[PDB]
Order: structure tokens, then C-alpha cells, then sequence
């Protein structure tokens, strides 16, 4: 998987050399930022259920047709509502993983790769997920650099969907 | 490959779980030991040529048959390939230290190295002796009390040792 550390190694190894001060400074950079990343990861995790349920509700409120129209792609059935909250939970979980490793690798590998095909195939609208992510950003209650870290990854997902 | 942070994430994802608070605490502690880890990698890298050259010299005086005509390290082409092998192992060991995980070694060192050597007639047991000499010198240099903030790096030194041992086991 891709992380700031494995990328530094990959860079050295691709050039057949030992790690240089450029790579050690890059790792130092990840270590210094980790305090804010882990504060955000801890906060998001302990508040997961609340953020997921509130995010699902924000989508249903913004897009009422999603809870009314019949069809497997909608949240108009019990299975539909369960899959919607599940999906939102997957996005929140990937965000915490990125915060932990210090990069977008977990999101890139487990969610972004194949995203376009899945959304088109199952008739899932990108904008539904953008609203759920916007809710999380507005309600996580973090401040300072921890809010910065959380939002950077949330925005990275929003950009992939836009 | 993976570093220690990614290893924990991949495991959690397979179970569909958020990391627990104790897992987060464990990762925070690894970040705390960060400066120490960087000192080790920097010290080993900065003395790489010395570590390799002295280990090579020691190997060849202990096992002179390696360099006599017909020996596996005879001719400059084979000697250069031999020195390169030692540098490669040291390089991969340093990658494992910064990553805090041996996986980096696995996807390479496990590229049938002991099979490769056998087919080429490279004495794996002699390579293991060279790795052992590099291990002792690398630990001495990395753990030198001079010119560094004094503190305890014992946990790191054991970790460093396990990576050299893993490489020495793989070549034979
Ligand atoms: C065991 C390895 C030995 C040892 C290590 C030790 N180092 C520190 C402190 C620091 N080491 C660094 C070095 C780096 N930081 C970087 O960003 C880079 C890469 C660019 C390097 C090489 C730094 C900045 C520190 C902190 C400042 C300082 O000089 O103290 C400690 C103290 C604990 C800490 O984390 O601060 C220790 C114990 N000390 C020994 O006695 C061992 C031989
Ligand atoms: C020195 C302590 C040895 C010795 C070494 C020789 N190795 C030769 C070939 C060779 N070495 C490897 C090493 C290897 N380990 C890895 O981790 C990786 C990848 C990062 C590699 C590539 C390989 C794969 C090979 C294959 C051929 C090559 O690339 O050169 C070698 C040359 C053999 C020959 O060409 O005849 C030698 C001499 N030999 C000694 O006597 C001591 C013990
Ligand atoms: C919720 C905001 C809205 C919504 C959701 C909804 N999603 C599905 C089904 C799928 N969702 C995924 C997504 C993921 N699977 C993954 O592995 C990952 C990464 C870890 C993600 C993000 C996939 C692949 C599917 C299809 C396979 C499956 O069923 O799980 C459905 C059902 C679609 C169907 O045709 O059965 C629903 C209901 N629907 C809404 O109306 C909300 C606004």
C-alpha cells in the first residue's frame, strides 16, 4: 500500500540507492503531522455512529426522492437504507485509515479505484455521497490542525466524486 | 510493501473495523520513537561504504578460498557482484528500519534468493557470514553514545538485529 514512508522507500529503491536526507526529511514531516492526524482519527472513530446516521439523514433530507422512489438503487426499502448507511460508514472508515498512515493510499486502493464503474453500474449518484461528506465535515466538531487533517481527506474524496 | 502503520490498517479493513483506541495508542508510541529511528537509519547510511568494505575484508581473510582462482569471488566481475550483494542487503535492511516492518525484505529476499545462489554456485553460508559481520558493525555505529542526545535505544537495536538475522536466514 502507498504511504509517505513506502513512497520514500520506493523512490530510493527505484534509483538503486540508500535513503537520502530528502527522504528522511519527508518521513520527519509525516511524524510531525501525526499528532494532528491521530487526534482526528480518534475523534472521528469515537463519534462514528452519530456522524454516519446524521449523514445518511442529511442525504435523505436534501434528496427526498431517494427514500420514496422504488428501485434497488434507492433507500426506499429497508435493505436500501441499510446499504446507504453502510456505504457512508465505508467512506468515514477510509478517512480514518488515511489519517493513520498519513496519505491517501487506503482510500485510493479500497474505494477510489473502480468508483466510477460502480456508481454508473448500480445507478448511484455521486452527489449523494458529496452531501454525506459535507455533513461529516460540518459536524465532526474538530478544531485546529486536527480539523485540517480530517477535512483534507474528506475533500480529497469530494474531488474524486466531482 | 507496507510500513507498520499500513500493516495495522490492512488487517482492520479485512475485518471491516475502525482501529481501537489501544491500536491508536500503539501507533502514537511509534511516532514518539521517530527521532530515534531516523538517527539509526542516518547513522547506518552515512557509514554504508565502511560497513560493507570492512565486512568484505573480514570475510575474505577468514575464508581465503573465496578469492583464490576458481573461487566464487575471484575475478573483478565476481568481486564487484559480491560487494554489490552486501550493499543491496544493507540497503534493504535500512528500508526495513525506516518502515518498522520486515515486509520490504520479504517481496525481494523471498525472490528465491537461496535458490538463485544455489543455481549460480554462490556459497549462501559465506554470504550469511558477511551479513553477520555487517550486523555487528551496524549496531555498534548506530548505538554509539557520542554526539547524540543520550537515551535508550535498546528496543530499536533488537529490531535492527532481527532484520539482519532475517536476511542471513534467507540466503542459506
Ligand atoms: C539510539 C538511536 C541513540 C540515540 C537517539 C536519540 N536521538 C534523539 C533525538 C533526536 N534525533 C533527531 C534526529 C533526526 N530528526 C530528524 O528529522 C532527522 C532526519 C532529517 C534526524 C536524523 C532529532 C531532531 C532529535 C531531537 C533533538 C535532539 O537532538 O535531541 C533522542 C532523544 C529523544 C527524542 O526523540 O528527542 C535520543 C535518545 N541516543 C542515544 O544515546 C543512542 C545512541
Ligand atoms: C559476496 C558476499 C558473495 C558472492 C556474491 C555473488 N552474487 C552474485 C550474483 C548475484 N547476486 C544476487 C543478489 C541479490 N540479492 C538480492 O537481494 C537482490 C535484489 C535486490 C539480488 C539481485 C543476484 C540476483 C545475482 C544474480 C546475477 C547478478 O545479478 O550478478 C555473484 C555473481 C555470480 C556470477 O555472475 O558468476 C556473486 C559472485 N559470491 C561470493 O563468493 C561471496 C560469498
Ligand atoms: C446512500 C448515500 C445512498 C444509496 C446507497 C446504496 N448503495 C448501494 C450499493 C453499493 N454501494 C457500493 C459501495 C461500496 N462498496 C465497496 O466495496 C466500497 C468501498 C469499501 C464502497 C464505497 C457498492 C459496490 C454497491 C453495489 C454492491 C452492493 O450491493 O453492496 C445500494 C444498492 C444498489 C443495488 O443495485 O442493489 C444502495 C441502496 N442509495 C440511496 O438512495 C442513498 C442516497
Amino acid at each position: 500500500m502507498k504511504t509517505p514512508i513506502t513512497e520514500a522507500i520506493a523512490a530510493a529503491d527505484n534509483q538503486g540507492r540508500f535513503l537520502s536526507n530528502t527522504e528522511l526529511q519527508a518521513v520527519n514531516g509525516r511524524y510531525q503531522r501525526a499528532a494532528a492526524s491521530l487526534e482526528a482519527a480518534r475523534s472521528l472513530t469515537s463519534n462514528a455512529e452519530r456522524l454516519i446516521n446524521g449523514a445518511a439523514q442529511a442525504v435523505y433530507s436534501k434528496f427526498p426522492y431517494t427514500s420514496q422512489m422504488p428501485g434497488p438503487q434507492y433507500a426506499s426499502s429497508a435493505v436500501g437504507k441499510a446499504k446507504c448507511a453502510r456505504d457512508i460508514g465505508y467512506y468515514l472508515r477510509m478517512v480514518t485509515y488515511c489519517l493513520v498512515v498519513g496519505g491517501t493510499g487506503p482510500m485510493d486502493e479500497y474505494l477510489i479505484a473502480g468508483l466510477e464503474e460502480i456508481n454508473r453500474t448500480f445507478d448511484l449518484s455521486p452527489s449523494w455521497y458529496v452531501e454525506a461528506l459535507n455533513y461529516i465535515k460540518a459536524n465532526h466538531g474538530l478544531s485546529g490542525q486536527a480539523a485540517n487533517e480530517a477535512n483534507t481527506y474528506i475533500d480529497y474524496a469530494i474531488n474524486a466524486l466531482s | 510493501m507496507l510500513d507498520a502503520f499500513a500493516k495495522v490498517v490492512a488487517q482492520a479493513d479485512a475485518r471491516g473495523e475502525f482501529l481501537s483506541n489501544t491500536q491508536l495508542d500503539a501507533l502514537s508510541k511509534m511516532v514518539s520513537e521517530g527521532n530515534k529511528r531516523l538517527d539509526v537509519v542516518n547513522r547506518i547510511t552515512s557509514n554504508a561504504s565502511a560497513i560493507v568494505t570492512n565486512a568484505a575484508r573480514a570475510l575474505f581473510s577468514e575464508q581465503p578460498q573465496l578469492i583464490q582462482p576458481g573461487g566464487n569471488a575471484y575475478t573483478n566481475r565476481r568481486m564487484a557482484a559480491c560487494l554489490r550483494d552486501m550493499e543491496i542487503i544493507l540497503r534493504y535492511v535500512s528500508y526495513a528500519i525506516i518502515a518498522g516492518d520486515s515486509s520490504i525484505l520479504d517481496d525481494r529476499c523471498l525472490n528465491g534468493l537461496r535458490e538463485t545462489y544455489q543455481a549460480l554456485g554462490v556459497p549462501g553460508a559465506s554470504v550469511a557470514v558477511g551479513i553477520e559481520k555487517m550486523k555487528d558493525s551496524a549496531i555498534a555505529i548506530a548505538n554509539d553514545p557520542s554526539g547524540i542526545t543520550t537515551g535508550d535505544c535498546s528496543a530499536l537495536m533488537a529490531e535492527v538485529g532481527t532484520y539482519f538475522d532475517r536476511a542471513a536466514t534467507a540466503v542459506q
